[PDB]
Formats: C-alpha cells, structure tokens, sequence
C-alpha cells in the first residue's frame, strides 16, 4: 500500500486552520496512525485509527477519513506545532508511511543582519581561504546572495546553509560560505557578500577590503 | 515503556550493520511487537521489520535476505543485523513498540544515525571568525571532519542568547559548518569569546579563543 500526502510543505500564520492530507491506494478500513516529528526527534503517535486523539496532544488536531482518504487537521496553528507530520498505514504488512509534510510558520517580514568575515590566518596557513557572510534572522526564507570578489560576481565555491525555522522568533538564518585557494584570495582586494530579501528594495551589502 | 537505541554510527560498504535497542520499564517477552523503522536523509520513513513478543519476526520484503532481528531475553534487549550495507542504507534508525489490539507505533527510542560510507573518521579544524572591520557578531568554522556531527558551545555553554549553529555541508568528502554568536560590543574584545568544539565520533573537543584586530 503505497501512502502519498499532499502538500510536501505548508506555511500558515498562527491561529490559522492546517489541512493535511494522505491518500492510500488501497482501502485500509482506518487502520491510518498520523505521527508529527520535530528536527532532532522521533516521530511521536498523534491520532490513532484514523480519528482517535492520542493523550499529550490538544483537541486542535482532529484526524478525520474513511476508506482511502484520510485528513489531519489542526484547527489554530501554534508555534509547537512546527514539524513534520507523517501517515502510516497499519492495515497490511509492510507497514508503509506517507512522505510527510513540512509544516512552518508564516510570520511578518523581517530583514537580515549580515555580517562578513575574512579567511583567518589560520586558514590561510594550511593552503585554503574560505569568506563566510552570516545573515541572520530574516523571514521569508527566500533569499538571494550574491558573492562579488573586485567587483565581479563568483557563483564556484559558494555554499549556502539555512537553520530551521526559529522556536522562538520564527525567522531563519543562513551561511553563505565562499571557498577558494589562498592565492585566489589573495589576488583580489574587495569581498562582497550581496543579500536581496523581500524586505529591501535594494541589496543588502557587506564588504571588507584586504587593503584596509 | 523506555526504548534506547546504540551501535556504531559508522559502517564500510558491504559489511553488516548491526544496532541494539535496549528496553527497560516493560518485558520485551510479555506484550507488544518490538521494530525497527529507518528514516533517510530525505526524512523518509521505512518500517523494516518486528520480533514480537513470543520470539517470531516479520521483514519488510524490501529488505529480502538482508535483514535479521533477535533478542536476548536475559537483557531485555533485540538487535538490528542488516548486510551488504550501502550508501543508501545511510539512515537514521530507531525502534519502536506496537500493540497488536491498536495497531500503531506507539512508543519510540531517540534513534541513532548510522553513515554507510568508505570515509575515515576524521576530526575539525576549527578556525576563527572574527571581523576584519578595517552588538558584534562572532563565529567559529569547524571544516574537515567525519562523521558528522558537531556541536558548539559558546564561553561553555554560559553564552545562551543569540547563537546559531548553521547545518553542516559536505566539501571535497568533509562536512563544514559553522556557528555564530552575537553579543553586546561592550563585552567583546573586553572579554573573552572562546567557542568549544565536540566531535562525539572522535572523541575531540577543541576550544579556540577569538582575537581581535
């Protein structure tokens, strides 16, 4: 029994109604588990038997379905329930689990604080130059940087990690980290780290010169 | 009722995988089904198989001739063997109780992940992040290593607000990744910003002081 949920991912703002659904492609008489998982957790058991409310979790989540289509609900979103939530059919072996779906929250605008920083002299000994811009604390998630070494844009050697959403503050941060040889680096004079973020009508620059 | 996974987090291609789920709180021989379930770096979940209560077992036929589950009774423990590993069996494993009468997987172990990969273990460089310039944010890159992971601390751990730990990425067959802590630019270079690096794999911790200029 193959199990598929649709959306992969939802952002909703808070105190707003979440709908996921999971549709198996056989009929499996309810035997249908919703599990929610959070970054660094196992998944823990949420509803049971398509509509039962496992102890630990608000009546804000309601499971609801019949045959091959079955609904997790979650009435007004809270900052607790950021995650991911998974079905599980429990009606023929294998047991089989849905895709999951990403669920994030959707909150106001909020600019990056980006900071750059040059390759240490540590680094620099053993051979390699890596520049690293943080940009910290922004929402939405999409973000655009850009990397312009004496002006001219380099797109090799960059790498971009973002953090999962804030428990707190609900924002992202991310690292834009640019890698070259120390002959590279030291061949060229200005680094610039260029963000273009929703909340800016132009980009938000960084830059540091090795000539000071 | 408590479940506790643990095995090596790292196995070569082609050798056996081999995990331990240490149960306490409840007999592994008086109810329940006792499973393994993998999740992939995607977060795909997969039920591998059970051994119930009375010493019988169930595989997911995905996982034909590869997998064996036991038990050991006497220790209330049961064991995950699977061989021929591969890159794809990179995947966090956990196991997990199921009651036959409700039919879900009810109680969890933490998990532990496992890397299939022919890399060695090798421990970070950690170099500074400081500001060139010529509140303040500062940071650590801890670049080099295997398996992951890592973790960061900040003035041991005192430092509490404002720190984010970015995930790591891999580059030329080693994870980097890096940290960042924001504090008031009256407490730094005043005083001392120290991160502390451990990285469990290794058995290493390395603090590095940041300097200004």
């Amino acid at each position: 029994i193959v199990l598929t949920q649709s959306p992969s991912s939802f952002s909703v703002s808070l105190g707003d109604r979440v709908t996921i659904s999971c549709k198996a492609s056989g009929y499996i008489l309810n035997r249908l588990a919703w599990y929610q998982q959070k970054p660094g957790n196992a998944p823990r058991l949420l509803i049971s038997g398509a509509t039962s409310l496992e102890t630990g979790f608000p009546s804000r989540f309601s499971g609801t379905g019949s045959g091959k289509d079955y609904t997790l609900s979650i009435s007004s979103l809270q900052t607790e329930d950021v995650g991911t939530y998974y079905c599980q059919q429990y009606w023929s072996t294998p047991w089989t689990f849905g895709g999951g779906t990403k669920l994030e929250i959707r909150r106001a605008d909020a600019a990056p604080t980006v900071s750059i920083f040059p390759p240490s002299s540590e680094q620099l000994t053993s051979g390699g130059a890596s520049v690293v811009c943080f940009l910290n604390n922004f929402y939405p998630k999409d973000i655009n940087v850009k990397w312009k070494i004496d002006g001219s844009e380099r797109q090799n050697g960059v790498l971009n990690s973002w953090t999962d959403q804030d428990s707190k503050d609900s924002t992202y941060s991310m690292s834009s980290t640019l890698t070259l040889t120390k002959d590279e680096y030291e061949r060229h004079n200005s680094y610039t780290c260029e963000a273009t973020h929703k909340t800016s009508t132009s980009p938000i620059v960084k830059s540091f010169n090795r000539n000071e | 009722v408590q479940l506790q996974e643990s095995g090596p987090g790292l196995v070569k291609p082609s050798q056996s995988l081999s995990l331990t789920c240490t149960v306490t709180g409840f007999s592994i021989t008086s109810d329940y089904a006792w499973n393994w379930i993998r999740q992939f770096p995607g977060k795909k979940l997969e039920w591998m198989g059970y051994i119930n209560f009375d010493g019988g077992t169930t595989y997911n036929p995905s996982l034909r001739g590869r997998i064996s589950i036991t038990r050991d009774t006497s220790k209330n423990q049961f064991f995950l063997q699977l061989r021929s590993v591969t890159p794809e069996d990179t995947a966090t494993y956990y196991c997990a109780t199921f009651y036959g009468a409700k039919g879900t997987l009810d109680y969890w172990g933490q998990g532990t992940s496992v890397t299939v990969s022919s890399a060695k273990t090798t421990p970070p460089s950690v170099y500074p992040l400081a500001p060139v310039c010529g509140s303040v944010t500062l940071g650590c890159l801890v670049k080099g290593y295997f398996p992951e992971p890592v973790t960061l601390t900040w003035n041991s751990g005192s430092l509490s607000s404002g720190v984010h730990t970015f995930p790591a990425v891999l580059q030329s067959d080693l994870y980097t990744l890096s940290s960042s802590v924001t504090v008031t630019s009256s407490t730094w270079p005043s005083q001392s910003i120290t991160c502390n690096v451990a990285h469990p794999a290794s058995s290493t911790k390395v603090d590095k002081k940041i300097e200004p200029r």
